[PDB]
């Protein structure tokens, strides 16, 4: 089995496996990082005792989550109940599989690209829907209805917010998208696409301020009330992986991806992705939660016309300069 | 090297399955689901035909097909809402008082 | 609907009667059995027919939801039973009595002096504010006119605990609206107040420090240093809370126009304090019926 | 390519057969999701990448609306399952079974006589579909916008409360 | 070629290992640790008191009209997705077509907003009474 | 190919109807005004009707692969525009009694008229599919416009489900045809053939299933009396005239242009469908006490007569002008009959007046409406001095020229059965039974003008013959 083609195949497979393991590790260590960064933003420390600087807090949480009683309620639809954390873990991981983290480091150089991300987000809503319905809990059903309402709010304009970047690159492929930002990052021309994608991508992960399915103050944590043990941990690890994926996609589409003047390309990609991960934490710490009817009104009356007008203006600019 | 006949046969199987579901189900929601299966099978047949000829027209007809499917599902859900509001049941045999 | 409101439905007797025994040790110790647990859990279960509520319309069913006693937004042992049409509240029944401590019955059970710590725990974020009307009413019974220094000490402790309670209230409102950060800083401000309050009274939450005829001790040497430190610390923190949270338009959209009532509704329900004065009725006890030397402050 | 086509088609056939003969509506919606994912995999195996992407994209939203309506009306525990199971009898399905079978037999007999050189599966890009869509098919785009407008107006007029 | 089939294998292994890791963590959570036994353990959580009814009910959502409209608007979005990847090839004539399409879309949206089709807030939650 | 300014000039009624759809909808968004929105809709339809003159001055040419504009498209666009204008005129006094919102009716009528114009100009399988759905879906809304009633909701659900099924059938047939041929244009359906390829024939059979549903042709006809009775009476007017006329026009164009129109198997299947349609539609209307169901079975029979004229399209040369003359006469007679039904049901008060006991003795309170309705019953019967006879005479001449003797005998037998039930209605008008607004008067003027046109062109048909012979497509 000594051939350049085969060893290139295993090299690509090994690079994909490394990307997958690093993304899952970043989700778990960013549960820990959310705790530490919230401590930083709130003039405190967060977990800094278990290990050096709290570095073993994630290990202790993982051991506790594994040896917790992982139960399935007798009143629940058992197969759907077990299936919902699997969807929550896998959907935005698969969405990460199109992110080019470096030249030569991408799992899937798909022709559809950002279309595959839209596919995975549209699949990702069903995790919360199935968790809310199957658990046979009133608060969880209210959370599932709120999650569907949220999906109505953002999915109408998420892809349209990406369409200006798609129009400028002339392609759905994400490597072409980062190559079209060789001179100017897309946050400058596609600024309105950037803010609408920021809103819709925060709403994709059901992160605060769009945590209405899991609203603690209203629904007492909502759709995942009956979950415990590693199914609950699956929901939150999938949420943090979704934060990682949305931040990396924001970097890839609007901030040049890995392109930068001095540092190695992965250093630039990791720095920008870490900045937007921190921004996820900071907006969780900073701003209050709107009512979900107000969120639906904002998505349908403000964001969607903004994305349509942005696409029209972007096309007029492109055809004027061609 | 997929034969065109195999794709057409798969689309025909899905079409007749959706038609059977439309006939044998009294619930209006399952009838709408069978209608969705029918139109999706016809759109799959168009995609197969477009891929055999190497033409974009198969996917263009697919796009028009799912636009019709979306608007038809919208109208069917509105009518199902009216049937549930005005009958408290989704039995399609109950709405049969015009005859002869 | 003349049913019990403090005691469970399967309660025998009327506890504020003079022949009803006060102490729990008069009766058998609490023995939770399976039959008793099933009985009192049946008695706690909401019955919508007893409150004139239907189970739904013809088109849809109403969801009867327990908002409490264990809910993050219920401020204690407190249940509201929500009749929900989707997310709309058709009607609600607030179910109280889960925090009944028999404090009035205990008032008949303790001496005039030994009852003061119970007055502290009537409104447990209030402290010396709760002590003040009791000691003033006892001093009316005793024919006592306290000196001016007592009046100023009691006013200062009352205003410190009013700031403590208001800090908790504002931060928890912001937390309930959705922004969780200002509660950390506001409890730091509460710790500055508690530095002064611990130094003066020896205790944080329930000082039990007012006395019939005065206060328990003189002010310790160096209290003014702690008061000056808190008065320097507070206003920048409060301005930061205002700008960061209370002037955020999402918080305004969550709160402005929400659960609104006017002067007539405030008067007919006995609403006092900030709700009544929010209706425009300028009624504060410290101005209308001045007590404890509050007339000497501007 | 043929591996993906045959396995995705088999999964789509089995999931659709599970859909039309199922009692629980939420389970039926999940099998419908699985069947549409499988048909999208069939689309990807034939080189119709845009059609497969749009198949997952717009049916994930559409079945979400179906779930909303199922939660609004159908889900009641075992009451709707018992009512739906009593609606299905051996006679009720065996009636249209031969009708669908002979329709499939006639359609398959007509299919098997056509000239077939095979589908090579060369990808037809989304850019080419966009060029054709806004090229020769301009009137299709504008009148499809009018069709979706009509769907909007009909849905608003019918599906209201008062 | 070879990079394409290498990326196909990488995508396959990525999906397989991700699903297998999820299943492995589910199995490890299921089998490790003890189990609790209680009389009311298998009762759904509703803040410590028994339910009135259950979660299996005809709970009427208020945004169902917006759900129909969302399905329609997602199909319009895919038409614009097809346009946006080939803007330079379609030229100004394709721009005029998409401008007409987007204008009809926006007129339908304006019509839906103005007739109150997108409003489902109850009257006591519309926040009319402010200072 | 692109869109030339000349192509835009040929696109004028489509552009005007789409623009007035947008304008009427924006006016609805601004403020609900029943009078203003009805006026804007009829102004747009009249503007398209008078822009037909500029379309005629342009000439006959192709607009994209999807559309072809010739005199045939002009004639059928004019027919569907007249049907839509009459539907709006009948709809206003009916909608005056409607408590809910009335302005969406005209929006749905305009979008359905747009679908009719597209079917008039359709040269493509994509155009045919899109025109069919652009007609059908606004009719899902219009048939169930009074969804607060049992019958309108029943008719809406039946029409919606069955038309979705027919659209799926038609789309699968189109896909099979495309898989055989490789082109979706009408002229290329059978160019690569030996014309009886099994997949092409099966595709055209499934398209025949969908199109025969839309044309109420046996055995895809069972929806017709239910949906005609359940729907509001102006909706029944539109569904009987514009949908049938536009779909039969695009079917004529498809069978004229496609090389598989000359296949013998398709001709035999269509002959069987036409025979069964004529006989069954006439037989089922014999014992109908409801005027709407009777007119539905009547529509089945009349579409059977038109199908007879379509079967002889490849053989003779008179078939297309026969279809034009027949469709003009049938449009005017159906407008008169369904308009008298609408004006008797106006204003809306719940259940419409559709029983024959309601129309029994109509002459003693509404003499003009009784005269119009009896003229329409004579015309639908194919009695001389009416335009319906001129259409029946054209159908018989076309059938005799092609030696379709079974269809000729079917037309004679069905005409006798029709004589029975039409004369029953017409004489029940004159037995003995046991408004005040200018829009109602406009509806009365419309049915009176239709009656006078039916009488005059039955006596003197030559102007209609010359007009229809002028409306010739591209060979
Ligand atoms: C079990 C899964 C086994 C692996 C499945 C195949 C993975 C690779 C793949 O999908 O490749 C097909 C296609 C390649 O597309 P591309 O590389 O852009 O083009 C090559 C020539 N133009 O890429 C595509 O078609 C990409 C879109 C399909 C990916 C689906 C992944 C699963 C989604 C549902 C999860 C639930
Ligand atoms: C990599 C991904 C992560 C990236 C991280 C960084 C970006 C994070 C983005 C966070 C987005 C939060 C968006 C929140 C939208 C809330 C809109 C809403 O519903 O507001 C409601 C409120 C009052 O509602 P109203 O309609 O007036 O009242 C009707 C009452 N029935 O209405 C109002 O208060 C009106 C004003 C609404 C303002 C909307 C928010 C503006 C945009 C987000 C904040 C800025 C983020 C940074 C942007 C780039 C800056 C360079
Ligand atoms: C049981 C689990 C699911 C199994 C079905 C889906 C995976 C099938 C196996 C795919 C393995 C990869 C493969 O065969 O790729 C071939 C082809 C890639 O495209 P191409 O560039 O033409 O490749 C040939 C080289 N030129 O591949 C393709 O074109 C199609 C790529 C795979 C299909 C997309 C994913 C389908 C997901 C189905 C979900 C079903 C419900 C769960
Ligand atoms: C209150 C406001 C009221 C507003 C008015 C409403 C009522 C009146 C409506 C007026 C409509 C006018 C339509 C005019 C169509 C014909 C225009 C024309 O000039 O056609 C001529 C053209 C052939 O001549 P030429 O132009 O020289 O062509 C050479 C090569 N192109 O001819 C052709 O190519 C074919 C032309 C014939 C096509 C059919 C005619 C149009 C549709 C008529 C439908 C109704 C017919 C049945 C009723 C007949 C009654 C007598
Ligand atoms: C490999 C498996 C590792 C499992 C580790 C799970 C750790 C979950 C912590 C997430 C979290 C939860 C649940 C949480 O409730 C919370 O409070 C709002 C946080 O912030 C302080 C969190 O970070
Ligand atoms: C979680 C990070 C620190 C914030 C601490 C929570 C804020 C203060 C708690 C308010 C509160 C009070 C007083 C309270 O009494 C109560 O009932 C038990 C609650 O519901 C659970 C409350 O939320
Ligand atoms: C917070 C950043 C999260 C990144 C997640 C994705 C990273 C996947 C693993 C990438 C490993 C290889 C990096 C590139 C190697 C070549 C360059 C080396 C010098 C920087
Ligand atoms: C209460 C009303 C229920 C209506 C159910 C209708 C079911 C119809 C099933 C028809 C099955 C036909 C099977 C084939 C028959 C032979 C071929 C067609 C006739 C020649
Ligand atoms: C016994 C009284 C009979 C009165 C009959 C009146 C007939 C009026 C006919 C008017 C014209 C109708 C259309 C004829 C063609
Ligand atoms: C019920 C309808 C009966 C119609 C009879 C028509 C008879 C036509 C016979 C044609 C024979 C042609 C022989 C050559």
């Amino acid at each position: 089995w000594i051939s350049p083609e085969l060893i290139e195949i295993l090299l690509t497979i090994l690079k994909a496996v490394v990307i997958l393991l690093v993304v899952v590790t970043c989700g778990a260590f960013m549960s820990f990082g959310e705790r530490r960064l919230l401590g930083l933003f709130q003039n405190r420390y967060g977990p800094n005792r278990v290990g050096w600087g709290g570095s073993l807090q994630l290990v202790a949480d993982m051991i506790k989550m594994f040896f917790k009683e992982d139960w399935i309620p007798k009143f629940s639809d058992r197969v759907i109940f077990t299936l919902a954390p699997m969807i929550a873990f896998t959907s935005l991981l698969l969405a990460f599989a199109i992110v080019p983290v470096s030249p030569g480091w991408v799992v899937a150089d798909l022709n559809i690209g950002i279309l595959f991300f839209l596919m995975m987000a549209g699949l990702a809503v069903y995790a919360v829907l199935f968790a809310g319905w199957s658990s046979n809990n009133k608060y969880s059903l209210l959370g599932a209805m709120r999650a569907s309402a949220q999906t109505l709010s953002y999915e109408v304009f998420l892809g349209l917010s990406l369409m200006g970047v798609v129009a400028q690159a002339g392609s759905f492929n994400m490597t072409d998208i980062v190559n079209s930002q060789a001179h100017v990052w897309n946050v400058i021309p596609q600024f309105f696409g950037f803010i609408t994608f920021a809103i819709a991508g925060v709403a994709v992960c059901h992160r605060h301020p769009f945590d209405q399915p899991e609203a603690e103050q209203e629904l007492a944590d909502g759709y995942h009330i009956e979950y415990s043990g590693m199914k609950f941990g699956l929901f939150f690890v999938g949420e943090y992986i979704g934060i990682v994926t949305i931040s990396a996609l924001m970097v890839t589409l609007f901030f040049g991806g890995w392109q930068g003047p001095l540092l190695p390309p992965f250093i630039w990609f990791a720095l920008k992705t870490a900045f937007f991960m921190m921004m996820f934490i900071l907006i969780r710490a900073s701003l209050p939660r709107p009512r979900y009817d107000q969120v639906m009104s904002f998505g349908w009356k403000i964001c969607l016309p903004l994305t349509l007008i942005n696409l029209l203006v972007t096309a007029a600019v492109i055809l004027w300069q061609a | 090297m997929i034969p065109l006949q195999h794709g057409l046969i798969l689309a025909a199987i899905l079409f007749v399955l959706g038609l059977t579901g439309l006939v044998i189900r009294r619930n209006l929601l399952f009838m709408l689901i069978g209608l969705e299966i029918m139109i999706n099978a016809s759109a799959l047949a168009f995609v197969v035909a477009g891929s055999y000829w190497g033409q974009t027209d198969g996917q263009v007809m697919y796009i028009l097909a799912i636009s019709l499917a979306a608007a038809e599902a919208s109208i069917g859900l509105a009518l199902l809402l009216q049937l549930h509001r005005r009958r408290q049941n989704l039995n399609i045999d109950s709405v049969s008082e015009m005859r002869g | 609907n003349l049913r019990r409101i403090m005691m469970p439905q399967t309660w025998k007797g009327h506890p504020l009667r003079k022949d009803y025994p006060a102490r729990a040790t008069e009766f058998s110790p609490f023995e939770l059995t399976k039959a008793k647990q099933d009985l009192e859990m049946e008695a706690l279960t909401f019955k919508p027919e007893e409150w004139g509520m239907k189970r739904g319309t013809e088109n849809e069913d109403f969801m009867f939801l327990n908002l409490g006693p264990n809910h993050p937004s219920a401020h204690g042992a407190f249940r509201i039973v929500l009749q929900l049409d989707g997310e709309e509240i058709v009607d609600c029944v607030p179910d109280i009595g889960y925090h009944h401590r028999g404090a009035e019955k205990m008032g008949e059970r303790q001496s005039w002096h030994s009852y003061i710590p119970y007055t502290d725990r009537i409104e447990y974020l209030g402290g010396c504010v709760n002590e003040m009307p009791y000691v003033l009413a006892v001093e009316k019974l005793a024919g006592i006119t306290v000196p001016d220094r007592v009046n100023v000490i009691r006013v200062m402790l009352s205003e410190l605990f009013r700031i403590n309670s208001h800090l908790l209230y504002i931060s928890t409102f912001i937390q309930d609206v959705g922004a969780m950060t200002p509660v950390f800083f506001a409890f730091t401000d509460r710790q500055k107040i508690y530095d002064l309050v611990e130094a003066i009274t020896g205790f944080r939450m329930h000082p039990a420090w007012f006395r019939i005829g005065g206060v328990a001790h003189d002010l310790p040497r160096g209290w003014d240093r702690l008061l000056r430190e808190f008065l320097d610390w507070m206003p920048k923190r409060l301005a930061s809370y205002e700008k960061a949270a209370l002037q955020n338009t999402i918080l305004k959209g969550r709160s402005q126009g929400v659960a609104a009532y006017g002067a007539k509704e405030a008067l007919e329900w006995g609403t006092t304090g900030a709700g009544l004065r929010a209706t425009g009725i300028d009624f504060d006890v410290r101005k209308a019926r001045p007590y404890s030397g509050y007339e000497n402050f501007d | 390519m043929e591996f993906a086509f045959y396995i995705c088609g088999l999964i789509a056939i089995l999931a659709t057969l599970r859909v039309i003969t199922h009692t629980n509506p939420v389970h039926a919606l999940l099998y419908l999701i699985i069947s549409l994912l499988a048909i999208s995999g069939v689309f990807f195996s034939l080189g119709a990448y845009f059609a497969g992407a749009l198949e997952i994209i717009v049916y994930a939203g559409a079945i979400m609306v179906l779930f909303v309506f199922v939660v609004m009306m159908l889900n009641l525990g075992g009451s709707e399952i018992e009512q739906e199971r009593q609606w299905l009898k051996p006679q009720v399905w065996i009636g249209p079974a031969i009708l669908s079978a002979i329709m499939l037999v006639v359609i398959v007999y007509a299919i098997l006589g056509v000239n077939d050189q095979g589908i090579d599966g060369t990808p037809i890009s989304a850019k080419a579909v966009g060029i054709t869509l806004f090229g020769p098919y301009v009137l299709a785009v504008e009148l499809a916008s009018m069709l979706l407008l009509a769907g909007l107006v009909v849905a608003f007029h019918v599906g209201r409360e008062e | 070629s070879t990079e394409v089939i290498a990326h196909h294998w990488a995508f396959a292994i990525f999906l397989i290992v991700a699903i297998g890791l999820c299943c492995l963590m589910l199995v490890g959570g299921w089998f490790l640790g003890g189990r609790a036994r209680a009389r009311s353990k298998n009762v759904p959580f509703e803040s410590g008191i028994d339910s009135v009814g259950s979660a299996r009910l005809r709970l009427s959502a208020k945004f169902y009209l917006v759900a129909m409209f969302f399905v329609i608007f997602d199909v319009e979005a895919l038409y614009l997705f097809a346009w946006s990847t080939s803007i330079r090839e379609s030229g100004w004539v394709g721009f005029v077509e998409a401008a007409i399409f987007i204008f009809v879309l926006l007129a339908g949206l304006v019509y839906l907003v103005r007739i109150g089709a997108l409003d489902w807030t109850p009257a006591r939650s519309r926040r009319e009474r402010m200072n | 190919m692109t869109i030339t300014p000349q192509n835009l000039i040929a696109l004028l009624p489509l552009l005007i109807v789409g623009l007035t759809v947008v304008v009427v909808m924006l006016s609805i968004a601004w403020r609900r005004n029943h009078f203003l929105n009805a006026t804007l809709s009829v102004i747009g339809l009249n503007a398209a009707l008078v822009s037909l003159w500029f379309v005629g001055q342009a000439g006959a040419m192709d607009v994209t692969p999807l559309m072809r504009v010739d005199g045939f498209a002009m004639l059928y666009t004019g027919l569907v525009l007249l049907a839509s204008l009459a539907t709006c005129t009948f709809a206003y006094p009916w909608l005056e009694g409607y408590n809910d919102n009335k302005d969406e009716f005209y929006l749905l009528v305009l979008i359905a008229a747009l679908g009719g114009i597209l079917l008039a100009n359709a040269n493509h399988l994509a155009s045919l599919f899109l025109g069919i759905e652009l007609i059908s879906l606004p009719l899902f809304g219009l048939v169930g416009y009074a969804f607060r009633q049992k019958r309108s909701l029943e008719a809406s659900i039946k029409y919606t489900i069955l038309s979705a099924a027919a659209s799926s059938f038609l789309l699968f047939g189109m896909a099979l045809v495309y898989a055989q041929s490789g082109d979706l244009s009408f002229v290329a359906l059978g160019k690569n053939l030996m014309l009886n390829e099994p997949l092409l024939l099966a595709g055209f059979g499934l398209m025949i299933v969908g199109l025969g549903f839309k044309l109420s042709l046996v055995p895809f006809h069972l929806w017709t009396p239910d949906v005609y009775q359940g729907a509001p009476a102006p909706v029944s007017t539109f569904l009987a005239t514009a949908s049938k006329i536009a779909i039969f026009g695009v079917v004529m164009r498809l069978f004229l242009y496609a090389p598989v129109g000359d296949s013998e198997a398709i001709r035999v299947v269509l002959a069987i469908i036409a025979f069964a349609s004529i006989i069954f539609g006439n037989l089922m209307a014999l014992s109908q006490t409801n005027i709407k169901r009777l007119l539905g079975y009547s529509s089945i029979s009349h579409l059977g007569y038109l199908l007879v004229a379509l079967i002889a399209l490849q053989t003779g040369e008179m078939s297309m002008e026969a279809v034009g003359v027949y469709l003009a006469g049938y449009l005017f007679s159906s407008l008169g009959a369904f308009g008298v039904v609408s004006l008797m049901s106006s204003p809306y008060r719940g259940p419409d007046a559709d029983s024959l006991f309601s129309y029994r003795g109509l002459f003693w309170h509404r003499p003009i409406l009784a005269a119009v309705m009896t003229v329409m019953m004579l015309s639908l019967a194919g009695i001389p001095m009416t335009l319906g006879f001129i259409g029946k005479f054209y159908v018989l001449a076309v059938g005799v020229q092609a030696h379709l003797w079974w269809l000729v005998g079917a037309v004679v037998v069905g005409s006798a059965i029709g004589l029975y039930y039409y004369l029953r209605v017409a004489v029940s008008l004159y037995l003995h039974a046991p408004p005040s607004n200018w829009q109602y008067s406009a509806g009365g003027i419309v049915v009176l003008i239709s009656a006078l046109l039916v009488l005059v062109l039955g006596v003197w048909p030559q102007p209609l013959i010359s007009i229809v012979r002028l409306a010739m497509p591209l060979m």
